[PDB]
């Protein structure tokens, strides 16, 4: 699916280690399934590929 | 007879008394700095909520 026309924001963002940042995205999808995600900025690392 | 008055009738910042452990009940006034800690179990992670 093509997920575009999307919003992200967090809802409740943890400034640590564990994997406590969390963010709610309003996905926007043309088909239904599966989509892998990343944040190719090192800035963030996500516990969901 | 010719007593005084009881400090449960004349006593200030509102309080009772006993003939017990001669406690002074409910008296309130001022704060008190107050602090817990939760046991993290009893948390529900944010999103879940």
């Amino acid at each position: 699916p093509t997920v575009s026309d999307l919003e992200c924001k967090i809802t409740e963002c943890t400034y640590a280690s564990d994997f406590g940042g969390i963010a709610t995205v309003a996905y926007k999808s043309s088909k239904a399934g599966n989509c892998p995600i990343h944040s190719p900025s090192g800035v963030a690392v996500i516990k969901e590929n | 007879r010719d007593k005084g008055a009881p400090l449960n009738d004349v006593a200030p910042f509102g309080c009772s008394i006993a003939l017990e452990p001669l406690r002074a009940e409910n008296c309130a006034v001022g704060s008190i700095p107050i602090s817990i800690d939760i046991p993290d179990a009893a948390f529900t992670r944010i999103s879940e909520t």
